[PDB]
């Protein structure tokens, strides 16, 4: 450290490191939309991995000595670091055997900027050589904070100045996906108090095996393992089938409830349109059920597309929610609608008015309309790296023998089957879904209104991929009329998504489309009451 | 009978919380409230509807906080704000608008936790107008949590509307006392960091915004560094603005530390 | 062990030193039941010492003037050149817990760890008495340098932090607490100069830099019994460091207790908050501004180290929301102890944190309507109204924005203990939030919505504290609003009073149907909300009538019936005859059933109804310039009948009761039936009640009466007021018995005349003879400073009645008190006592003070002996109060012409004369 204060610690050399730090922030973003002349070179790829390490160590060196760096220079130096962990090129170099010192020094220096700001003096965050396991213990503490400390708007989040809770939430995820670290982070903290400590070996520090099933048989021990796997994602495809076998041996009813919900979240990280297993970079694919327009593509019509490109783009800088976007940059317009046998990604300016009105601007989550039945029929040609086809046949056998179980487990099994419905890939697979749900209603009582509002979304998305035929219309049309008369206001909302898929694509039967004036009459009554006041009644029912 | 029907549904809801299901003990609490509309129990009818509000917001700290599920999508977030719709309407008919605004500050402290900071802005202003006749210092702490929403929701122009309403009551009620003396320190350090962030034109610059910017172009440490920052952005001085964030970082809190970060970028 | 708590012919000073040598022989007499018996006796005689024994041990010679496993010359407790408490620490160590050769533990096999636990708590209670013992050598004559290489001091007592169990590492956690408490108070925070004198005398190297990291560690210990004993060590130790030169290390121990706020042992959390109630957070805010590395500390934090908002929002208000009924009650009493000690930034008084500490130490060293409300102009501190309005801001916020049952429930208990120490009527600008926007109605609109819910009254532990606090917030509007309910005069305030008076007649309606087993305006039948309140007052009344225990303060029905007759009283003052005229039928039926359970405050409900049925600044200001000018301004002024069933029942109780809280509220109910002229028909034929008051004077003089103190001011108000209709000849013969033949004066004889003198001097030939009698009795009693307030009343009537008679009487008490002030018979021991005597020489006539022959022979005197601070303290109060006369009442010219004639030599109290008195 004698050389590090004279060749590096100069106050003239320090000034460059936030001027060279805005430089690499804007260059790594456009990589997802540049041609191949403009990508970063493979020989100059090593020297951009080594320079994320060196500008984040000038940030920790002022907090010891002088003051904060500039706190815009807190913000320009941690944007060079959030993007090298999202690219497929720059992330692979940090994982290798040559960079054990450079991946364990971004853990000491992002725990030093998060502790010297959030942790007031006399606290903590929440309530082999030595440095590797001092880097391994460092990542376990930070992920339990995303519940409490770095959650946007918590009572504990009055201390972080809220331009880093976008920046420091995306960067604790992508460091525990390193193979230096990832094996320890999935172990929940109630295990290390108990007697589990095998030896690690992977030609690295910590290469622990996965947790055996016998520890997961306690609920407080089982609620903390499911947290480590969703916000962390997974890695190369060998590690995806490791978490699959641990949950099925769990399949006392307090642990039967919470592990049918853990199988929902593993399929959706095979449903993601980029890297598919990384909640750092990416989010769930959604499909527009609105077709592309006809009013464009003329000589006056090509002029229409340039003008409203400028208006919509600075809305999302003001109006929208940045669920996708960590950094502070302006033109981050990114919609994960794929093409479709999937293909490339469609940019935001090309899908100008495709996105359905059910969704807040840019907020990417599940909202019952991810895969529209337009996109079922042209990826799977049926019209009336993981083997994702493999995991969906095994789940049809399990949830039918439980239906055909306590009333707590009746409600949460119908809900796990509607989510995976994005991933059914065969006309053999959609036919088995509709059969199990109709034998329930005649047997299970009609007045179970938790169970009533998951199955009206479930029974209606089957008959859309299926033919909406005369033997299928009379069971599907009668069930939508009754639940709209129900007094349960979140039961009113699930039944209205089932109207759409029937109304969406199939040329509907002529007698059943005279029961669109059953659904046409409900819409007139509840707008005249929610014309003046919308603050009173609801938000996601309105 | 109908009196005896309500006592049977109460024994069922408590043996389920130790069984820890909680959409179904949450469905057990909405059955107690449907009986007391057949009879007329009044303020006890609103006690069955707000214990069903505590149980749909615990199903979603196990779906978006403890067990962060991408398949969690707000069926018990739609269920939480609908049992609280019938609760606020039944205090007003009996005529207690101070108890109607206690139940709407519970609905908006979840939506800031579940990551919906624009509709959290929202329900904080509903519970103030039910308190401005009654408690004008319980009403000014519901508008200080409304300025922490819109800066997460990035509503920097709607954030100037809610800061000039906090300061117009303390000159009617406080002149300052105390509890009202700390509400006015937070509102003349944060209306100055917004008018340099977004610098309004003289048409949409009110006669209340006109008064505070003549004084600059509250503690004696922090009053001196805020007259100096309105000068630099009118002089476009890149060396003046950089040495003040270094020397105003311990002074502010981290809600006021967010508004000073977005000025130094939009002038540099 | 039971009698030494009571020792604080008398038990002699040589009788108590025979007790003490008896035990040191018995800490050595071998047993395990006899060694443990004399070690609980020694831990308690240092904590509560008898004051005769306490001076013989701290003294240098000590026992030598009263007479005129261990293997070395300790030196017994007869030797001179060392205190006996220097001797008593050498003896209890080498026998129990230390070996004289090396820093080494003694094994638990030899001495039990029940016996090693009581020996660490006796070495700590003596350092608070004589702190020079802990730095001494273990053996006086050194022990055999052939066998042992080095000799050690008594600092190996502080190596028992690593020893095994709790209560040894926890009782060396408390041995470092009172070693730091009692060096700072011994040498007056001079840790620099006092440590130099010891090191050349006993050569140990033991600073206080090597004990606070031994005390920082036991706070982080594992066992929850080890953590209870280390946080009482910071109750003694962080008020002495933080104002000392080691206040770098003193602030760090404030920081670490804050991490101890969330440990799950309920005795660990309540001895935290007592060491966060005794903090002076105006002295604590001063050290933050001086720190630059301490704000960083560990891990190089950036920002301010905000102790005050973190110790007030995240402990004290936070520990109100705890699950235990034990933890919620102790956190309220700290917000009674925190509000005078806050220092929030930039008040319009104290500006700096330098100027903040200077105003709490200058007040120290430089100087009938109901109980709820006030009508004065209410002079108040401007900056003490600002600290009380920030503690009622964060407390009404965890009561409205709270999501738990436990936050709403134990924060209505923290608002009822503010209003009984910081009342709302006096501090209304702190309580004010909104309502009437200007004498305030603060925050009372939320709490009525708590009571009208059908959830919150169903538990009597905190429904009785929400009724005493809703009557304090509707009574502070009484100095403003008063000019249905026609006397309220503010229609935004009437629904708050319509509700509680509807709420307090339905809770005396459920206490009437419970004390009498009767099946269920004020009516709770048709409400289903108050049929839930009938099953909760019937669970607490089946445990009283079945379990006999009379002396309980907390009963939760006997505690709950006390709360809802106190606040039915305070509202009737706002009421009139027209509002109550349809309810005098109602409230009198309930009290006949509500009389037997609690009659002490069921006549306080009856005392008030009859009123309203019959109508009725920058550190130069603070330290000098503001107290210097209250001095010179008081010197220029020194140059100048439905009651008839209920009333008969209350008289049968006074003859047969014994609790003297009930005997005091019945002598005020009868002084109101004579002013409001109810004819003397309470005793229609006989004189039954007036014969019984004469017999009670027999039990006070002899002393056969238990609590005569709290009844003797109110016995004598009833008697003088009847004679305007027992006559004033007979009234003054009873008071002469108590004084000369009876107990002492400051409880019986001096409160006996405060009813007489105010009702005889203030309010023909028969009245002249009785005024000569009362002035002769006080001359026997001038010695007491409460008798000198009664005599400022006497001198102000003679200046109004007859100015020839005014100058005769100020000469008679001129030559009595000035012979007393030279022989120090005048009890001026209080600062309540010097304030009464200086308003006397203003009002005493200046003709009696015009010769300066008398004031100087009473001035220049020497007391008998100035050995004792009982006798040093009354000689310097005779010189300060006759010197307020030689400055105002007579100028400089008159005073010094006299001392040329009176040979008052300046060798009066000289350095040869002052030395022989302190010893003599």
């Amino acid at each position: 450290w004698s050389k590090l204060n004279d060749l590096f610690g100069d106050a003239a050399l320090y000034q460059s490191l936030p001027t060279l730090a805005r430089a690499l922030a804007q260059y790594l973003v456009v990589v997802s939309k540049l041609p191949s002349h403009l990508h970063l070179p493979p020989e100059k790829e090593k020297d951009i991995v080594k320079f994320v390490v060196a500008t984040l160590e000038a940030l920790s060196w002022h907090l010891i000595h002088e003051q904060i760096p500039l706190s815009l220079d807190l913000q320009a130096g941690l944007d060079c670091c959030c993007l090298a962990l999202q690219l497929p090129g720059l992330w692979s170099v940090v994982s290798s055997t040559e960079f054990v010192t450079h991946a364990c020094s971004l853990i000491h220096c992002v725990h030093f900027i998060l502790e010297a700001v959030a942790v007031q003096p006399g606290e903590q965050l929440l309530s082999n050589p030595k440095y590797i396991t001092a880097a391994c213990e460092m990542v376990a503490e930070m992920v339990e904070s995303l519940q409490s400390v770095l959650a946007l708007g918590h009572k504990r989040n009055s201390g972080v100045p809220a331009f880093l809770t976008p920046l420091l939430r995306n960067i604790i995820i992508s460091l525990a996906r390193l193979p230096l670290v990832n094996s320890y982070t999935r172990v929940p903290p109630l295990v290390w108090k108990l007697g589990w400590s095998p030896k690690p070996g992977g030609d690295f520090g910590t290469a622990f095996p996965e947790i055996p099933v016998e520890f997961l048989q306690e609920k407080e021990v089982f609620k903390e393992f499911i947290y480590r796997i969703n916000t962390l994602g997974w890695t190369s495809r060998t590690q995806f089938e490791e978490t699959w076998a641990t949950l099925l041996g769990v399949l006392r009813t307090q642990i039967n409830v919470l592990a049918v919900q853990a199988i929902t979240s593993l399929v959706l990280s095979a449903m993601t349109v980029p890297v598919a297993g990384n909640p750092a970079v990416s989010c769930l694919e959604q499909q527009p059920r609105n077709k592309p327009l006809k009013a464009l593509d003329t000589r006056f019509g090509r002029k229409l597309s340039i003008i409203r490109g400028i208006v919509e783009q600075e809305i999302q800088a003001m109006v929208s929610k940045r669920e996708n976007i960590a950094t502070h940059h302006l033109y981050q317009a990114w919609d994960p609608v794929p093409s479709l046998t999937t293909g490339a990604l469609i940019s935001h300016e090309k899908l100008l008015l495709q996105i359905n009105p059910e969704r807040e601007l840019g907020s990417m989550s599940y909202k019952l309309g991810q895969v529209s039945i337009h996109s079922v029929w042209l990826g799977n040609s049926i019209t009336p790296g993981v083997d994702i086809h493999s995991c969906s046949q095994f789940l049809l056998e399990l949830y039918s023998r439980w239906i055909l179980t306590p009333a707590i487990l009746i409600s949460e099994v119908v809900r796990s089957l509607l989510v995976v419905s994005d991933l059914f890939t065969e006309r053999n697979q959609f036919e088995l879904m509709y059969v199990t749900l109709t034998e329930l209603r005649r047997v299970h009582p009609s007045e179970d209104e938790i169970l009533a509002q998951y199955l009206v979304p479930a029974t209606c998305k089957a008959a859309a991929v299926l033919g909406m035929d005369k033997a299928v219309a009379e069971p599907v049309s009668r069930l939508l009329e009754s639940t709209l008369r129900s007094s349960h206001l979140p039961s009113r909302v699930g039944a209205l998504h089932g109207v759409l898929y029937v109304l969406e694509c199939d040329l509907l039967d002529d007698t059943a489309k005279q029961l669109i004036p059953v659904i046409s009459d409900y819409l007139l009554s509840n707008l005249k009451g929610i014309a003046h006041c919308v603050n009173i009644h609801s938000q996601q029912h309105v | 009978n109908v009196a005896e029907a309500g006592e049977q549904f109460g024994q069922l809801g408590r043996e389920l919380r130790a069984q820890e299901c909680l959409p179904y003990a949450a469905w057990c609490q909405l059955a107690v409230a449907r009986c007391q509309q057949a009879l007329f129990h009044g303020p006890g009818e609103a006690l069955a509807l707000t214990e069903a509000a505590r149980l749909f917001l615990r199903q979603e700290r196990d779906a978006r906080q403890r067990l962060v599920c991408p398949a969690a999508y707000g069926e018990p977030l739609q269920a939480a704000a609908s049992a609280l719709g019938a609760a606020v309407r039944l205090h007003l008919e009996l005529g207690q608008p101070a108890a109607a605004a206690a139940l709407c500050l519970e609905l908006a402290a979840a939506l800031r936790d579940l990551g919906q900071p624009a509709a959290a802005a929202g329900h904080f202003q509903r519970a103030a107008q039910l308190q401005l006749p009654q408690l004008p210092l319980a009403a000014l702490q519901a508008l200080g949590e409304a300025a922490s929403c819109q800066l997460l929701a990035r509503d920097y122009t709607g954030a100037l509307a809610v800061f000039t309403r906090m300061q117009r009551l303390a000159r009617e009620h406080g002149s300052a006392l105390g509890a009202f003396s700390d509400v006015l320190v937070r509102c003349e350090v944060s209306r100055v960091l917004l008018l340099l962030l977004l610098q309004p034109p003289p048409a949409k610059l009110l006669p209340e915004h006109a008064q505070t910017l003549e004084k600059y172009s509250l503690p004696e440490e922090l009053f001196l560094l805020l007259q100096s920052l309105v000068m630099a952005t009118h002089e476009k001085d890149t060396e003046a603005i950089k040495s003040l964030q270094v020397e105003m970082w311990p002074l502010l809190t981290a809600e006021q530390n967010h508004l000073l970060h977005l000025v130094l970028q939009e002038t540099i | 062990r039971y009698l030494v708590p009571l020792l604080q012919v008398s038990p002699s000073a040589e009788q108590l030193v025979q007790v003490y040598e008896l035990t040191l022989h018995h800490t050595q007499h071998q047993d395990h039941n006899v060694v443990t018996g004399a070690l609980e006796l020694l831990q308690q005689l240092f904590r509560t010492p008898p004051p005769e024994l306490l001076q013989t041990l701290t003294a240098v010679g000590g026992i030598g003037q009263l007479t005129a496993r261990i293997k070395g010359d300790i030196g017994q407790s007869t030797d001179d050149d060392s205190a006996p408490l220097v001797h008593c620490v050498r003896l209890l160590s080498a026998s129990f817990l230390l070996t004289g050769g090396k820093n080494v533990l003694v094994p638990d096999r030899d001495v039990r760890v029940s016996v090693k636990a009581l020996a660490l708590s006796c070495v700590g209670a003596a350092v608070a008495l004589h702190p020079e013992s802990f730095f001494s050598k273990l053996y006086k004559v050194p022990l055999d340098t052939t066998e042992y290489p080095e000799e050690q001091y008594v600092s190996d007592i502080l190596n028992y932090i690593d020893h095994g169990d709790p209560q040894v590492r926890g009782a060396t956690a408390i041995l470092c607490g009172t070693l730091i408490c009692s060096i700072l108070s011994r040498s007056r925070f001079h840790v620099g100069d006092w440590m130099g004198t010891i090191r050349t005398l006993t050569g140990n190297t033991f600073s206080l830099a090597d004990c606070i990291p031994l005390l920082r560690k036991t706070l982080k210990d594992e066992s929850s019994v080890t953590c209870k004993l280390a946080c009482t060590a910071v109750r003694n130790c962080v008020m002495s460091l933080c104002s000392s030169s080691y206040s770098e290390l003193g602030l760090q121990l404030i920081i670490d207790v804050l991490t101890l706020r969330n440990s799950s042992y309920w005795l660990v959390r309540t001895e935290l908050l007592e060491t966060l109630a005794e903090i002076d957070f105006r002295l604590v805010s001063f050290l933050e501004a001086k720190a630059e590395n301490l704000h960083r500390g560990a891990h190089h934090y950036t920002g301010l180290l905000k102790l005050q908002e973190r110790v007030l929002n995240n402990v004290v208000i936070h520990l109100l929301g705890d699950e235990d009924p034990r933890v919620r009650h102790v956190a309220a009493a700290s917000l009674i102890r925190l509000v005078p000690k806050l220092f929030y930034k930039c008040d319009q008084g104290q500006a700096d944190p330098v100027v903040a500490v200077a105003r709490d130490q200058s007040s120290v060293y430089l100087k009938r309507i109901y109980r709820g409300y006030n009508l004065l102009p209410s002079i108040t501190d401007v900056t003490m109204e600002n600290n009380l309005s920030r503690v009622i801001a964060a407390v009404s916020h965890e009561l409205i924005t709270s999501t738990t049952r436990a936050l709403t429930f134990g924060c209505c208990e923290a608002l009822c203990l503010l209003s009984t120490a910081f009342p709302v009527c006096i501090w209304s600008l702190g309580w004010h939030c909104g309502v009437p926007p200007l004498c305030t109605v603060g925050m009372a609109t939320m709490i009525l919505t708590l009571l009208s819910s059908a959830w919150f009254p169903l538990d009597l532990s905190a429904h009785q504290d929400a009724l005493i606090l809703a009557g304090n917030l509707l009574a502070a509007s009484a100095p403003k609003s008063l000019r249905v309910w026609p006397a309220l005069g503010d229609r935004a305030l009437v629904p708050m009073v319509e509700q509680l008076f509807s709420h307090l007649l339905k809770v005396i309606n459920i206490c009437a149907h419970v004390l009498d087993d009767v099946a269920p305006l004020g009516s709770f039948y048709h409400l289903p909300s108050y049929l839930r309140l009938h099953d909760v007052l019937k669970a607490t009344h089946a445990n009283y009538k079945v379990t006999l225990d009379l002396q309980n303060s907390t009963e939760k029905f006997g505690g709950f019936l006390r709360s809802a007759l106190d606040v039915l009283s305070q509202i009737l003052e706002l009421a009139t005859l027209q509002d109550i005229g349809k309810c005098v039928e109602e409230i009198l039926g309930y009290l006949k059933s509500c009389f037997s359970r609690e009659p002490m405050m069921a006549t306080v409900c009856v005392q008030q109804l009859l009123k309203t049925l019959f109508g009725t600044p920058g550190l130069y200001h603070y330290c000098f310039m503001a107290p210097y000018t209250h001095f010179t301004q008081a010197l220029a002024d020194a140059s100048l009948r439905l009651f008839e069933p209920l009333v008969i029942k209350a008289l049968k109780q006074y003859t047969t009761t014994t609790c003297v809280q009930l005997q005091k509220q019945v002598l005020d109910l009868l002084a109101q039936l004579v002013q409001l002229r109810v004819n003397y028909c309470l005793l229609d034929s006989d004189q039954v009640f007036i014969g019984f008051v004469l017999k009670q004077f027999e039990y006070i003089e002899v002393g056969q009466f238990r609590e005569s103190e709290a009844i003797i001011p109110n016995i004598f108000f009833f008697l003088v007021l009847l004679s305007y209709e027992i006559g004033i000849p007979k009234i003054i013969q009873l008071c002469d018995g108590i004084m000369a033949s009876g107990r002492k004066a400051v409880t019986h004889a001096i409160p006996a005349l405060q009813p007489i003198v105010h009702d005889l001097f203030v309010l023909g030939k028969e009245l002249e003879t009785q005024k000569e009698v009362v002035v002769s009795m006080l001359l026997r009693l001038i010695q007491y400073h409460q008798v000198l307030e009664m005599f400022i009343l006497v001198l102000q009537q003679c200046h109004k009645e007859n100015e020839d008679k005014w100058k005769r009487l100020s000469r008679q008490i001129a030559d009595i008190i000035l012979p007393m002030l030279a022989k120090q018979q005048m009890h001026i021991d209080s600062h309540e006592a010097l304030g009464v005597l200086n308003t006397l020489f203003e009002i005493l006539a200046p003709s009696s003070l015009r010769p300066v022959d008398m004031l100087l022979r009473s001035m220049f005197v020497t007391p008998n002996t100035m050995a004792s601070v009982s006798t040093v303290q009354l000689w310097i109060s005779g010189i300060l109060a006759i010197l307020r006369v030689l400055i105002s009442q007579s100028t400089e010219d008159i005073v010094l012409s006299r001392i040329q004639e009176l040979s008052f030599s300046p060798y009066l109290i000289s350095c040869t004369v002052i030395n022989r008195l302190r010893d003599g």
